[PDB]
């Protein structure tokens, strides 16, 4: 179970559904 | 991996302030310093996944 | 003008088991679903309260160090307000509260009072329901004054005939004073209900007085009805505030019980 | 351009293939706003300057002002003051000071007599019966009142102070009315040789000169911010925008953010939303009572896409985490632009070939440089 | 004192009361144009605001 203040997420360069491909 | 981050140290330490922006000025390169680390560590998330 | 009665004695208190009452919220601000650690005075949990009740008739002056909770369980408005001040005797400034039939007066005046000095429902003394005046002789210098609705006003209910628990914090902090209410309907016969609910800011006034002591006011070779009244004093101490889905302080954690 | 731009930030004149951070871009506010509830305890000042009657000078009047508004806008925008001077503070900058206390000290003079009034002055009234502090901060308003004040025979009811055995500290009123000795001896009964009684009253008349007219002075007075700020100027107020980056206050909640209709519910003791980091995240208006979210300015890094220096000096834009929506706020001509889950990306043409991934972008997108 | 004071006033020495914003760093001024302190505007020399 998982912006503001300058503070920044990025995502992935791989995202969930590349990551079930490869697995 | 983990969640990648990156800051603008700038607006953390100093929000919508240009007062506070040139009292930043006086210490030097440490708002940068502190995003090659972090986008090393970011860089890294990819490369471990 | 003073009416002298010396009848009782300073018969001994009664105290009682303080459950989890007296939480309020410290601040103005909104949150929803999140646990706040805020650091106050507040009552402490599961303390001693000292009890008081109205033959049977009380009204005790006691002090006020750094704030103080206090509260009625009652029936058709017997109790009717307070003095806050230091010395009492005009050598400063005092506080007086009183709510009437429905409506509030806040007021502050170099007043003298008197030993024993209260209000009741007044039929003659100058004329019929007299005005907020017999705790004092001259307030002299009245600086400021305050009015409101009904700052202590009854609810439905079916009349009343549950035993109606009012409570009410007075703190002090920076110069400003501050009013913390709530009413709840409960059945009980004589103790504090066990049970949570929190309290609001009713009002603030800004006096700015050093405060040591206070006394409430209530009203009657005469007849009246009787009812409870309970004191406890604030301490500083760290609490851990439930805030529900829609703000209201749902439970807490007091951090040192 | 982008590509000067990551040479300045990686302090080289040529920069090898890849992906470089430079300056964050932010979403500016569009304007400023100041909410505060719309004016209503506006102080008494109504029973100073147009109370019907005044007092005598040599018992001059004290009113004691406290818990509103000192709104001074009829105050000084009227020429209908002939002299009103302030002595510590300038008489514009009312509005934004506070106060703790205020006095207003009222009474009728003679017109050659208003001069006295001003702080570190000498004369029968300044002397006798009512001096200023030499540091007076706050301000003298007076005005002619040949009109009001005189009377057909000389308006005798209007008293002043001809005698003292000492001149005054500030703002003494003497009530005294025990005889004056101008001469060694003892003063014995009402009456006698240097006995003087220590008042008489001004002749006030249609007819006098400008100097023998009558004048209505009051004297504004304060001892200021040693206790909570009881009487203060009017806090003003500007329109409500929403949907849009703007510069707020809210009842002294200052911040920078984009303001909307909130679905939030406040029980009605409240007035800022507060977020799990102790950050403001919604706010009541002061004036209309519904609930508006706070949202902070769009921002992000702004990432420069290249093939190396030689290779090429065409370049692409990356505003991380930026709907495309809000990047033309600042290459905001565009016409090849693509809002991407990793943010908008401008500059790089979208080909739905699948290569391998040469330079990331994320969240599945990659660039390279190819025909 | 012994220099520039005089037992009727050097009233030679000025400074100045008004300005319509602060002055920068070694600036001087030199206008002796009337200061409108109030709203109604004063193309001329005197007047009460
Ligand atoms: C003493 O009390 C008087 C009554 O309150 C007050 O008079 C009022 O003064 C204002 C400002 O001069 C006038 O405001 C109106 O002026 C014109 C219409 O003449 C409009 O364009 C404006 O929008 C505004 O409505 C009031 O009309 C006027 N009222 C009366 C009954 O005369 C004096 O200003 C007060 N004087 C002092 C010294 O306190
Ligand atoms: C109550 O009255 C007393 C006496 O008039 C006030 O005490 C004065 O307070 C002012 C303001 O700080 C001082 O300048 C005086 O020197 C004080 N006089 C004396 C004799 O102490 C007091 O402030 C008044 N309180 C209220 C609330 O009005
Ligand atoms: C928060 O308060 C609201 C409003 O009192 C509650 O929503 C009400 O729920 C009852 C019972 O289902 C309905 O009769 C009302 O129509 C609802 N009100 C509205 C405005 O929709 C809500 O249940 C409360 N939440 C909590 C956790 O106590
Ligand atoms: C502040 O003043 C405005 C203007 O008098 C008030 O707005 C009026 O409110 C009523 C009831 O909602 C409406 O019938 C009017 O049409 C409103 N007029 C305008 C021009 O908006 C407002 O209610 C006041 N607010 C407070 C907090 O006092
Ligand atoms: C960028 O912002 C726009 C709004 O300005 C988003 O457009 C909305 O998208 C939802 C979901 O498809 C639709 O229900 C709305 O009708 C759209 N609004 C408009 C005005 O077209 C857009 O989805 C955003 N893009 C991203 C990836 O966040
Ligand atoms: C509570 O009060 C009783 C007296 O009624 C006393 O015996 C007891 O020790 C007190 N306990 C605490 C924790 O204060
Ligand atoms: C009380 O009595 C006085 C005269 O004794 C009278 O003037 C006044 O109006 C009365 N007040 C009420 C409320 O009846
Ligand atoms: C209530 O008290 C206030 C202040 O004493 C007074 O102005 C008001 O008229 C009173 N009203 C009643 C109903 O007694
Ligand atoms: C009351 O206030 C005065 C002045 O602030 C202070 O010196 C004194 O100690 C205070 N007394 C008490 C009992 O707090
Ligand atoms: C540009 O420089 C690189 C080495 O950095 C070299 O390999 C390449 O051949 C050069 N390109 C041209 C067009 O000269
Ligand atoms: C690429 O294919 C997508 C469908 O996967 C389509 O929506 C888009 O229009 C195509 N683009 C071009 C340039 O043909």
């Amino acid at each position: 179970t998982l912006k503001f203040n300058g503070l920044t997420v990025l995502p992935p360069l791989l995202t969930d559904e590349m990551i079930a491909q490869y697995t | 991996s983990m969640t990648k981050t990156s800051v603008d140290c700038t607006m953390y330490i100093c929000g919508d302030s240009t007062e506070c922006s040139n009292l930043l000025l006086q210490y030097g390169s440490f708002c940068t310093q502190l995003n090659r680390a972090l986008t090393g560590i970011a860089v890294e998330q990819d490369k471990n996944t | 003008q003073c009416v002298n009665l010396r009848t009782r004695t300073q018969l001994p208190p009664a105290y009682t088991n303080s459950f989890t009452r007296g939480v309020y919220y410290p601040d103005k601000v909104f949150r929803s679903s999140v646990l706040h650690s805020t650091q106050d005075l507040f009552l402490p949990f599961f303390s001693n309260v000292t009890w008081f009740h109205a033959k049977r008739f009380d009204n005790p002056v006691l002090p006020f160090n750094d704030g103080v909770y206090f509260a009625s369980t009652e029936k058709s408005n017997i109790i009717r307000g307070w003095i806050f001040g230091t010395t009492l005797d005009s050598k400063t400034q005092s506080l007086l509260i009183v709510n009437n039939a429905t409506n509030v007066v806040i007021k502050v005046c170099e007043f003298q009072f008197c030993n024993d000095p209260f209000l009741d429902v007044y039929y003659h003394k100058n004329n019929k329901s007299w005005m907020e005046s017999g705790v004092y002789s001259s307030a002299n210098n009245c600086t400021f004054e305050y009015v409101s609705q009904p700052f202590l006003m009854d609810l439905e209910g079916k009349q009343g005939n549950f035993k109606n628990l009012r409570e009410f914090v007075f703190k002090n902090i920076d110069g400003y004073f501050k009013i913390y209410s709530k009413h709840t309907p409960i059945n009980l016969v004589r103790d504090l209900p066990q049970g949570f609910s929190a309290l609001e800011p009713l009002v603030d006034l800004p006096i700015g007085i050093n405060i040591t002591r206070f006394q409430t006011l209530l009203a009657l070779g005469w007849t009246a009805g009787a009812a409870a009244y309970y004191v406890g004093y604030l301490q500083p101490r760290t609490f851990l505030l439930k805030y529900n889905e829609n703000g209201t302080i749902t439970d807490a954690v007091d951090c040192a019980l | 351009d982008p590509l000067s731009e990551t040479k300045c930030t990686l302090k080289s004149f040529t920069v090898e293939k890849g992906i470089y951070q430079t300056s964050n871009f932010r979403v500016q506010p569009t304007e400023s706003i100041v909410r505060f509830p719309n004016i209503t305890n506006l102080c008494p000042f109504g029973e100073v300057f147009n109370a019907t009657r005044f007092a005598s000078v040599y018992a001059w009047n004290r009113k004691r002002i406290s818990n509103c508004v000192a709104d001074y806008s009829v105050l000084y925008n009227s020429a209908s003051f002939s002299t009103f001077k302030c002595y510590g503070v300038s008489p514009t900058k009312l509005n934004d000071l506070c106060f703790t206390n205020v006095y207003a000290d009222s009474f009728v003079i003679r017109g050659d007599e208003v001069r006295q009034i001003a702080p570190g002055q000498t004369g029968k009234i300044a002397d006798y019966n009512y001096k200023l502090p030499d540091d007076f901060t706050g301000c003298v308003i007076a005005w002619n009142s040949n009109n009001l004040d005189s009377k057909v025979g000389g308006n005798y009811n209007y008293r002043y102070r001809l005698f003292r055995k000492s001149n005054l500290k500030p703002f003494e009123r003497d009530i005294s009315t025990e005889i004056y000795q101008a001469g060694s001896k003892p003063c014995n009964g009402v009456e006698g040789f240097n006995c003087y009684f220590p008042l008489q009253s001004y002749g006030f008349q249609p007819t006098n000169g400008v100097g023998y007219q009558p004048y209505r002075v009051v004297v504004l007075s304060f001892e200021l911010l040693h206790a909570p700020a009881t009487v203060c100027g009017p806090k003003k107020s500007t329109n409500l925008v929403k949907n849009k980056c703007v510069n707020f206050n809210f009842n002294g909640l200052t911040g920078t953010g984009v303001l909307t209709e909130s679905n939030k519910k406040f029980l009605p003791f409240q007035q800022f939303g507060r977020d799990i980091a102790d950050t403001t995240d919604a706010v009541r208006d002061p004036q209309t009572l519904e609930i508006l979210d706070i949202t902070p300015c769009s921002f992000g890094g702004v990432s420069v896409i290249t093939p190396g220096t030689n290779t090429s000096n065409q370049v692409a834009v990356l505003y991380q985490g930026v709907n495309c929506t809000e990047v033309p706020v600042a290459y905001s001509t565009g016409s090849n632009v693509f809002q991407t889950r990793a943010g908008c990306l401008i500059g790089a043409e979208h080909v739905n070939n699948s290569y391998e991934c040469d330079i990331p972008i994320g969240a599945g997108i990659c660039a390279s440089y190819q025909t």
